[PDB]
Protein backbone atom coordinates (compact mmCIF):
# COMPACT_ATOMS: atom_id res chain seq x y z
CA UNK A 1 0.00 0.00 0.00
CA UNK A 2 1.02 3.57 -1.00
CA UNK A 3 0.68 6.63 1.18
CA UNK A 4 -2.14 7.95 -0.96
CA UNK A 5 -3.95 4.61 -0.44
CA UNK A 6 -3.36 4.96 3.29
CA UNK A 7 -4.95 8.43 3.16
CA UNK A 8 -7.88 7.01 1.12
CA UNK A 9 -8.26 4.24 3.73
CA UNK A 10 -8.59 6.90 6.54
CA UNK A 11 -11.16 8.85 4.48
CA UNK A 12 -13.19 5.68 3.98
CA UNK A 13 -12.72 4.53 7.56
CA UNK A 14 -14.61 7.64 8.83
CA UNK A 15 -17.27 7.59 6.05
CA UNK A 16 -19.77 5.62 8.17
CA UNK A 17 -22.81 6.28 5.98
CA UNK A 18 -20.90 5.22 2.83
CA UNK A 19 -21.70 8.29 0.78
CA UNK A 20 -18.06 9.12 -0.09
CA UNK A 21 -18.25 12.44 1.72
CA UNK A 22 -17.02 13.36 5.17
CA UNK A 23 -19.29 15.68 7.14
CA UNK A 24 -18.56 17.44 10.41
CA UNK A 25 -19.89 14.67 12.65
CA UNK A 26 -17.71 12.17 10.78
CA UNK A 27 -14.78 14.60 11.09
CA UNK A 28 -15.44 14.95 14.83
CA UNK A 29 -14.97 11.29 15.46
CA UNK A 30 -11.58 11.37 13.69
CA UNK A 31 -10.54 13.70 16.47
CA UNK A 32 -11.14 10.47 18.49
CA UNK A 33 -11.34 18.76 25.10
CA UNK A 34 -14.34 21.11 25.04
CA UNK A 35 -17.24 21.24 22.62
CA UNK A 36 -16.26 24.86 21.74
CA UNK A 37 -12.71 23.96 20.68
CA UNK A 38 -14.06 21.01 18.67
CA UNK A 39 -16.50 23.32 16.87
CA UNK A 40 -13.62 25.64 16.02
CA UNK A 41 -11.48 22.87 14.57
CA UNK A 42 -14.35 21.44 12.47
CA UNK A 43 -15.46 24.89 11.29
CA UNK A 44 -11.78 25.50 10.45
CA UNK A 45 -11.55 22.38 8.31
CA UNK A 46 -14.79 23.32 6.54
CA UNK A 47 -13.70 26.91 5.99
CA UNK A 48 -10.35 25.90 4.55
CA UNK A 49 -11.24 22.76 2.58
CA UNK A 50 -14.93 22.73 1.68
CA UNK A 51 -14.50 24.52 -1.65
CA UNK A 52 -18.06 24.16 -2.84
CA UNK A 53 -19.61 24.98 0.55
CA UNK A 54 -21.95 21.95 0.70
CA UNK A 55 -20.90 21.03 4.27
CA UNK A 56 -19.04 17.97 3.07
CA UNK A 57 -15.36 17.28 2.37
CA UNK A 58 -15.23 14.97 -0.72
CA UNK A 59 -12.09 12.97 -1.60
CA UNK A 60 -10.79 15.63 -4.03
CA UNK A 61 -11.22 18.28 -1.30
CA UNK A 62 -9.60 15.85 1.18
CA UNK A 63 -6.55 15.17 -1.12
CA UNK A 64 -6.12 19.01 -1.71
CA UNK B 1 -31.91 25.17 -4.12
CA UNK B 2 -28.33 24.62 -2.90
CA UNK B 3 -28.18 22.38 0.22
CA UNK B 4 -25.53 22.71 2.88
CA UNK B 5 -25.30 20.08 5.59
CA UNK B 6 -25.10 21.62 9.05
CA UNK B 7 -23.22 19.44 11.48
CA UNK B 8 -23.83 21.51 14.59
CA UNK B 9 -27.60 20.99 14.36
CA UNK B 10 -27.41 17.28 13.63
CA UNK B 11 -26.86 13.86 15.16
CA UNK B 12 -26.54 10.25 14.05
CA UNK B 13 -24.80 6.94 14.71
CA UNK B 14 -22.72 4.80 14.70
CA UNK B 15 -20.84 7.09 17.13
CA UNK B 16 -23.80 9.21 18.15
CA UNK B 17 -22.58 9.82 21.71
CA UNK B 18 -19.21 10.81 23.15
CA UNK B 19 -17.43 8.72 25.84
CA UNK B 20 -19.09 10.80 28.57
CA UNK B 21 -22.55 9.75 27.28
CA UNK B 22 -23.48 13.17 25.79
CA UNK B 23 -24.62 13.99 22.24
CA UNK B 24 -22.20 16.49 20.73
CA UNK B 25 -23.86 19.89 20.30
CA UNK B 26 -27.20 18.75 21.80
CA UNK B 27 -28.60 18.66 25.33
CA UNK B 28 -30.85 15.86 26.41
CA UNK B 29 -33.18 15.67 29.35
CA UNK B 30 -35.72 13.58 31.28
CA UNK B 31 -35.96 9.92 30.33
CA UNK B 32 -34.05 10.27 27.00
CA UNK B 33 -31.16 7.83 26.75
CA UNK B 34 -28.63 8.32 24.04
CA UNK B 35 -26.58 5.35 22.87
CA UNK B 36 -24.10 5.06 20.02
CA UNK B 37 -26.69 4.09 17.38
CA UNK B 38 -29.82 6.01 18.51
CA UNK B 39 -31.56 7.97 21.20
CA UNK B 40 -34.41 6.27 23.03
CA UNK B 41 -36.16 9.56 23.69
CA UNK B 42 -38.97 7.96 25.71
CA UNK B 43 -38.97 4.24 26.53
CA UNK B 44 -42.11 2.12 26.78
CA UNK B 45 -42.46 2.74 30.53
CA UNK B 46 -45.40 4.61 32.06
CA UNK B 47 -45.41 8.44 32.15
CA UNK B 48 -42.06 9.11 30.49
CA UNK B 49 -40.76 12.42 29.16
CA UNK B 50 -37.62 13.01 27.23
CA UNK B 51 -36.15 15.47 24.87
CA UNK B 52 -33.08 16.37 22.92
CA UNK B 53 -32.40 20.01 21.88
CA UNK B 54 -29.61 21.86 20.06
CA UNK B 55 -27.35 23.81 22.41
CA UNK B 56 -27.36 26.84 20.16
CA UNK B 57 -29.78 28.56 17.87
CA UNK B 58 -29.83 28.18 14.13
CA UNK B 59 -30.10 31.28 11.96
CA UNK B 60 -31.20 30.00 8.56
CA UNK B 61 -33.65 31.69 6.22
CA UNK B 62 -34.51 28.31 4.70
CA UNK B 63 -33.83 24.82 6.04
CA UNK B 64 -34.65 21.16 5.96
CA UNK B 65 -34.44 18.53 8.62
CA UNK B 66 -34.47 14.78 8.01
CA UNK B 67 -35.42 12.77 11.05
CA UNK B 68 -35.29 8.97 11.07
CA UNK B 69 -37.21 7.30 13.86
CA UNK B 70 -39.14 4.26 15.03
CA UNK B 71 -42.17 4.20 17.30
CA UNK B 72 -42.71 0.65 18.47
CA UNK B 73 -45.19 -0.90 20.88
CA UNK B 74 -47.08 -4.12 21.78
CA UNK B 75 -50.50 -2.69 20.99
CA UNK B 76 -52.37 -1.64 17.90
CA UNK B 77 -52.89 1.46 20.09
CA UNK B 78 -49.91 3.27 21.66
CA UNK B 79 -49.07 6.59 23.31
CA UNK B 80 -48.21 9.45 23.26
CA UNK B 81 -46.02 10.27 20.34
CA UNK B 82 -43.11 12.30 19.30
CA UNK B 83 -42.48 15.99 18.44
CA UNK B 84 -40.07 17.79 16.17
CA UNK B 85 -39.38 21.38 17.09
CA UNK B 86 -38.03 24.70 15.89
CA UNK B 87 -38.45 27.28 18.64
CA UNK B 88 -36.99 30.41 20.22
CA UNK B 89 -36.31 28.70 23.51
CA UNK B 90 -35.04 25.28 24.43
CA UNK B 91 -38.11 23.42 25.71
CA UNK B 92 -36.15 20.73 27.50
CA UNK B 93 -38.88 19.51 29.93
CA UNK B 94 -42.62 19.94 29.92
CA UNK B 95 -46.06 18.38 29.33
CA UNK B 96 -45.96 18.71 25.54
CA UNK B 97 -44.67 15.39 24.16
CA UNK B 98 -41.97 15.75 26.75
CA UNK B 99 -41.14 19.41 26.05
CA UNK B 100 -42.16 22.85 27.36
CA UNK B 101 -45.56 24.33 26.57
CA UNK B 102 -45.97 27.96 25.38
CA UNK B 103 -43.24 27.71 22.79
CA UNK B 104 -42.51 30.34 20.25
CA UNK B 105 -42.18 28.69 16.81
CA UNK B 106 -43.42 25.41 15.33
CA UNK B 107 -44.02 21.90 16.61
CA UNK B 108 -44.63 18.96 14.34
CA UNK B 109 -46.45 16.43 16.48
CA UNK B 110 -46.58 12.74 15.59
CA UNK B 111 -49.51 11.94 17.83
CA UNK B 112 -50.13 8.23 18.41
CA UNK B 113 -52.97 8.39 20.91
CA UNK B 114 -56.50 9.52 20.19
CA UNK B 115 -57.15 11.60 23.35
CA UNK B 116 -60.45 12.95 21.97
CA UNK B 117 -61.75 9.59 20.63
CA UNK B 118 -62.35 10.80 17.06
CA UNK B 119 -60.68 7.67 15.54
CA UNK B 120 -58.28 9.94 13.62
CA UNK B 121 -54.90 8.72 14.91
CA UNK B 122 -52.01 8.27 14.46
CA UNK B 123 -51.84 11.80 13.11
CA UNK B 124 -49.24 14.34 12.16
CA UNK B 125 -50.03 17.87 13.25
CA UNK B 126 -48.28 21.20 12.58
CA UNK B 127 -48.85 23.70 15.39
CA UNK B 128 -47.45 27.23 15.32
CA UNK B 129 -47.27 29.11 18.60
CA UNK B 130 -46.24 32.60 19.64
CA UNK B 131 -45.29 31.94 23.25
CA UNK B 132 -48.81 32.29 24.71
CA UNK B 133 -50.88 29.22 23.71
CA UNK B 134 -51.29 26.10 25.87
CA UNK B 135 -51.17 22.93 23.79
CA UNK B 136 -54.61 21.29 23.85
CA UNK B 137 -53.48 17.79 24.85
CA UNK B 138 -56.91 16.30 25.46
CA UNK B 139 -58.12 17.19 21.88
CA UNK B 140 -54.85 16.25 20.12
CA UNK B 141 -54.37 19.97 19.37
CA UNK B 142 -57.06 19.71 16.72
CA UNK B 143 -58.24 23.36 17.08
CA UNK B 144 -54.64 24.61 17.13
CA UNK B 145 -53.48 22.73 14.03
CA UNK B 146 -52.51 24.74 10.94
CA UNK B 147 -52.49 21.50 8.98
CA UNK B 148 -52.41 17.80 9.60
CA UNK B 149 -52.52 14.33 8.05
CA UNK B 150 -53.47 10.83 9.09
CA UNK B 151 -50.45 8.51 8.87
CA UNK B 152 -49.67 5.38 10.78
CA UNK B 153 -46.03 5.82 11.69
CA UNK B 154 -45.99 3.07 14.39
CA UNK B 155 -44.71 -0.51 14.26
CA UNK B 156 -43.30 -0.32 10.77
CA UNK B 157 -40.84 -2.75 9.31
CA UNK B 158 -38.20 -0.07 8.65
CA UNK B 159 -37.46 3.22 10.42
CA UNK B 160 -39.92 5.99 9.47
CA UNK B 161 -38.41 9.17 7.96
CA UNK B 162 -39.81 12.68 8.21
CA UNK B 163 -38.51 15.48 6.04
CA UNK B 164 -39.53 18.92 7.28
CA UNK B 165 -38.75 21.72 4.86
CA UNK B 166 -38.94 25.52 5.52
CA UNK B 167 -38.48 27.13 2.11
CA UNK B 168 -39.71 30.58 1.00
CA UNK B 169 -42.04 30.86 3.98
CA UNK B 170 -43.73 27.52 3.41
CA UNK B 171 -43.34 24.64 5.89
CA UNK B 172 -43.76 21.20 4.23
CA UNK B 173 -43.83 17.80 5.97
CA UNK B 174 -43.03 14.74 3.81
CA UNK B 175 -43.14 11.25 5.33
CA UNK B 176 -41.50 8.01 4.28
CA UNK B 177 -43.79 5.45 5.94
CA UNK B 178 -41.18 2.72 6.53
CA UNK B 179 -42.54 0.01 4.26
CA UNK B 180 -39.20 -0.25 2.49
CA UNK B 181 -35.54 0.62 3.11
CA UNK B 182 -35.46 3.04 0.16
CA UNK B 183 -34.57 6.27 1.93
CA UNK B 184 -36.29 8.41 -0.79
CA UNK B 185 -39.84 6.95 -0.90
CA UNK B 186 -41.37 10.18 0.61
CA UNK B 187 -45.12 10.99 0.44
CA UNK B 188 -46.76 14.39 1.08
CA UNK B 189 -48.35 14.88 4.49
CA UNK B 190 -49.03 18.55 5.11
CA UNK B 191 -47.97 22.08 4.39
CA UNK B 192 -48.47 25.63 5.67
CA UNK B 193 -48.07 28.59 3.29
CA UNK B 194 -47.07 32.13 4.37
CA UNK B 195 -45.77 30.88 7.70
CA UNK B 196 -43.47 33.26 9.55
CA UNK B 197 -41.35 31.90 12.40
CA UNK B 198 -38.63 33.25 14.62
CA UNK B 199 -35.53 34.32 12.80
CA UNK B 200 -33.38 32.20 15.08
CA UNK B 201 -34.23 29.03 16.98
CA UNK B 202 -33.21 25.80 18.59
CA UNK B 203 -34.09 22.54 16.88
CA UNK B 204 -35.44 19.77 19.05
CA UNK B 205 -37.09 16.44 19.28
CA UNK B 206 -39.07 15.02 22.19
CA UNK B 207 -41.42 12.22 23.17
CA UNK B 208 -43.70 11.10 26.01
CA UNK B 209 -45.79 8.17 27.21
CA UNK B 210 -48.79 7.90 29.57
CA UNK B 211 -50.75 4.85 30.71
CA UNK B 212 -49.95 3.31 27.34
CA UNK B 213 -46.36 3.51 26.31
CA UNK B 214 -44.44 3.00 23.04
CA UNK B 215 -40.68 3.13 22.61
CA UNK B 216 -39.74 6.25 20.72
CA UNK B 217 -36.36 5.95 19.09
CA UNK B 218 -34.65 8.55 16.99
CA UNK B 219 -31.77 7.27 14.89
CA UNK B 220 -30.79 10.52 13.29
CA UNK B 221 -31.62 14.23 13.01
CA UNK B 222 -29.90 15.83 10.03
CA UNK B 223 -30.20 19.55 9.29
CA UNK B 224 -29.55 21.35 6.00
CA UNK B 225 -29.50 25.06 5.18
CA UNK B 226 -31.10 25.85 1.83
CA UNK B 227 -30.07 28.93 -0.20
CA UNK B 228 -32.32 30.34 -3.07
CA1 LIG C 1 -20.16 10.34 4.92
CA1 LIG D 1 -17.59 20.02 -0.37
CA1 LIG E 1 -52.85 12.58 21.52
CA1 LIG F 1 -57.68 12.43 17.64
CL1 LIG G 1 -21.28 9.17 14.18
Amino acid sequence: MSPQELQLHYFKMHDYDGNNLLDGLELSTAITMSEDELINIIDGVLRDDDKNNDGYIDYAEFAK
Amino acid sequence: PHRRFEYKYSFKGPHLVQSDGTVPFWAHAGNAIPSSDQIRVAPSLKSQRGSVWTKTKAAFENWEVEVTFRVTGRGRIGADGLAIWYAENQGLEGPVFGSADLWNGVGIFFDSFDNDGKKNNPAIVIIGNNGQIHYDHQNDGASQALASCQRDFRNKPYPVRAKITYYQNTLTVMINNGFTPDKNDYEFCAKVENMIIPAQGHFGISAATGGLADDHDVLSFLTFQLTE
